[PDB]
């Protein structure tokens, strides 16, 4: 069994820890608690091999920013994580973008851009305009829900073919 | 430089570390043993987050800290002075300027936000999945909504309101699937006759479903505070842990039902007939991934009652002969091939608990709980990181839930099983042994013949499923 | 090569008996144990000047998993009943675990010794006389050993092997 570290990283309230707890318990979390850290395993196979993934979702409200050098030294592949509702915090990706391969030294480090809360029909950012940011990062671009489940596999075990082949 | 700290005479937790206080294995470092107080500072550490520390530490510290001296300890860890202005600060002050305050700012930013978000985490921790504690000492619940309820200031602002309605949910305290379940099957029993229901008469395919949504709940519900401290062989088991008793008493009874089946059933053909239903279950349970299943099978056909019915083995097909073989080897040479096994399977599954047990029992057993070191007595932490190892391993599979519907007769039909009836063990064990010399003598006596008891075919449906429109 | 010897220990819960076949298998010298770890469980040793493989079967805390004695007993060729000094209720359980080896094993003379075992410094119970006029009964031998110290420890192993090689 391969061992697999993935953080989840974004802006406040885009739902990373709902994503996470959808892949994990197959459940939706309807409170926003925010997050400080936490960290979850899975087994599960993928493309016939059988992995264990450790997930850690991390925090995105301003307060804590200062504190993520530490999660990123660790992480093997990143997903980044906006919501499609929420300008701002497809805004903020860029900045967690240059922050892990400034941590981690390297213009190469798994990555998954994740546009989040697709099942919310009043969207503000476009698939094309992340879609377009996806590429210059060299990296795919995954819209998901956390509620109904679409997109949340894709989105998690794309990023472990990505360290995969890495 | 490192940013200076304040005197370890007003705050405990700026003691340098030592060989007396914290001993480390051989890119954090892992923490072999330490003092409580090394501990809890590097639970909350300014440099970086370690949310498996937080796990294991939470899971396994009431066997060297009580809950409420843990308390206790993070709060006075939150309570961190600031340093006092600087020169540079003293100089401006005195010509009438604000200061720069670069040092204090940063301490602040480095050292005191890092350390009080992360003790907020081990609160949080501590509420969402060790609630217990608080469940069990309501003393010790208003301590902690009263220090959450009165952290000052804007930067944990977010945290600590979030923290406090949280345990207001846990003080009075749903599932979406990849696809649609698969229909129910019926064999001879219909829906809502449940005084048809039995062994024979139920679809096999339904019995090892129904059984395994029941055996699944029942692994789902063990908590680590069953477990830890070894109480589940303690006196006061039935007090500490409920759940992982109720889940072995139902395995248990399972077993000797499938032996009852067996033995009472006294016609060669018709056991015969029963017997390779029930490796059909077992052939069910392991498409299901569900070991506990798959064990409850292979434990009734190794028990002194059936393991002797050499008559009736003589004419199990050996397609099936080969099933149970497979199986039983999953459990040789101490598990070997069934931890294989539960390490490559895609999950949902249902472990057997009794692996876990034995290497949480021996793991405590074997190990002290502190180590001397100069004089001073350590908290062997080791030793609790390889018993939340294995509570974490357990917690892993217990996230998954089953793609299956619960039919509420056959999983009434399960949970109110009780082969023993009002008999003691002995008693019944003897009964079934006694129950297996009469429907195959020992050698020379010679085998009888038996009546028939079933009235319904004995062929059974198969174990491939059905799917009209 | 060398033999293998299959030894079962068997026993009430929550009373220590974990401790005897830590203490063997152990780093005698050093008190640490990890059992997940592949071959905590077999040692190779020397009785009467013969090397042999012990592999240890002690399913210690599934107690309550009573339907699956059978299935660990049947995988022995020795056993070890081991009762715990301080408890009487352990003591009593003897007979009814001799009995069910003996149905599983479709033997009346299964190689088994009794093992009067000292977990704690609570007031023994069981006197030595007792566990030896039992033992006397069945016709094996008895062993007391310490939950602490490891008196006794090879003395019960050993002496089971030698009950398995003169049966
Ligand atoms: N409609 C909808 N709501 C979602 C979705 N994902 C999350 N939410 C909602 O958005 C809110 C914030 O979700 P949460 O998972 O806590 O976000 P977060 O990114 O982890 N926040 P933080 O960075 O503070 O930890 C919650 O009310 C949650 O139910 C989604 O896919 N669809
Ligand atoms: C299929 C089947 C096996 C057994 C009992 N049994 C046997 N025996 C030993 C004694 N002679 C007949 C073969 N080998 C087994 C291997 C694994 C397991 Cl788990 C059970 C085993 C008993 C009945 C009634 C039966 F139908
Ligand atoms: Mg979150
Ligand atoms: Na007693």
């Amino acid at each position: 069994m391969t061992e697999y570290k993935l953080v989840v990283v974004g802006a406040g309230g885009v739902g990373k820890s709902a994503l996470t707890i959808q892949l994990i318990q197959n459940h939706f979390v309807d409170e926003y608690d925010p997050t400080i850290e936490d960290s979850y395993r899975k087994q599960v196979v993928i493309d016939g091999e059988t992995c264990l993934l450790d997930i850690l979702d991390t925090a995105g409200q301003e307060e804590a920013s200062a504190m993520r050098d530490q999660y990123m030294r660790t992480g093997e592949g990143f997903l980044c994580v906006f919501a499609i509702n929420n300008t701002k915090s497809f805004e903020d990706i860029h900045q967690y973008r240059e922050q892990i391969k400034r941590v981690k030294d390297s213009d190469d480090v798994p990555m998954v851009l994740v546009g989040n809360k697709c099942d919310l029909a009043a969207r503000t950012v476009e698939s094309r305009q992340a879609q377009d940011l996806a590429r210059s990062y060299g990296i795919p671009y995954i819209e998901t829900s956390a509620k109904t489940r679409q997109g949340v596999e894709d989105a998690f075990y794309t990023l472990v073919r990505e360290i995969r082949q890495h | 430089g490192q940013m200076r700290l304040p005197s370890a005479d007003v705050y405990r937790f700026a003691e340098p570390d030592s060989e007396e206080n914290i001993i480390f294995e051989e890119g954090i470092p892992i923490i072999k043993a330490g003092t409580v107080i090394k501990l809890i500072e590097r639970l909350t550490y300014h440099m970086y987050a370690d949310p498996n520390f937080v796990r294991t530490f939470l899971t396994t510290y009431r066997s060297f800290c009580k809950p409420q001296e843990l308390l206790s300890l993070i709060i006075e860890r939150f309570e961190i002075p600031e340093p006092e202005p600087t020169e540079a600060d003293r100089i401006a002050i005195e010509n009438g300027d604000q200061p720069l305050s670069a040092e204090l700012k940063r301490f602040r930013k480095e050292y005191i936000q890092p350390v009080q978000l992360r003790v907020l985490n081990v609160c949080r921790h501590w509420v969402e999945h060790h609630f217990y504690d608080f469940e069990r000492d309501a003393y010790l619940l208003q301590r902690m909504e009263e220090f959450i309820g009165t952290v000052r200031g804007k930067a944990m602002k977010k945290w600590v309101e979030s923290i406090t309605k949280i345990i207001q949910r846990k003080k009075i305290a749903n599932i979406t699937f990849q696809s649609s379940p698969p229909t129910v099957e019926w064999h001879i029993s219909r829906p809502g006759h449940i005084e048809t229901f039995d062994l024979l008469t139920l679809h096999p395919i339904e019995i090892a479903r129904q059984l395994t949504l029941l055996e699944s709940d029942l692994y789902r519900a063990v908590q680590p505070s069953e477990l830890v401290g070894s109480v589940w062989t303690k006196e006061d088991k039935e007090i500490n842990s409920p759940n992982l008793l109720k889940m072995i008493r139902h395995t248990t009874n399972l077993t000797l039902w499938f032996e009852k089946c067996i033995v009472e059933t006294e016609n060669l053909e018709e056991r015969v007939a029963v017997v390779s239903r029930i490796i059909e279950i077992l052939q069910v349970f392991q498409e299901l991934n569900n070991f506990n299943g798959v064990l409850e099978v292979v434990s009734a056909m190794n028990s002194s009652p059936v393991y002797r019915l050499d008559h009736t083995f003589e004419q199990i097909p050996s397609r099936q002969k080969k099933i149970l073989e497979e199986a039983h080897e999953l459990s040789e040479d101490h598990y070997k091939k069934y931890l294989a096994k539960l390490r490559s399977i895609n999950p949902p599954c249902v472990p057997f608990f009794g692996i876990y047990l034995t290497n949480i029992l021996k793991t405590e057993e074997g190990n002290p709980e502190v180590l001397k070191r100069h004089g001073k007595e350590l908290i062997n932490f080791s030793k609790r990181r390889k018993v939340a190892e294995i509570t974490g391993e357990i917690q892993q599979y217990q996230n998954q839930p089953y793609c299956l519907r619960v039919e509420s007769d056959i999983k009434r039909f399960f949970e109110n099983l009780n082969p023993m009836g009002n008999s003691m063990e002995k008693e019944f064990t003897d009964y079934l042994f006694n129950k297996s010399l009469e429907i195959e003598p020992r050698n020379p006596k010679p085998l009888p013949r038996f009546p028939k008891k079933y009235s319904y075919p004995l062929k059974s449906p198969g174990v491939r499923p059905s799917n009209p429109r």
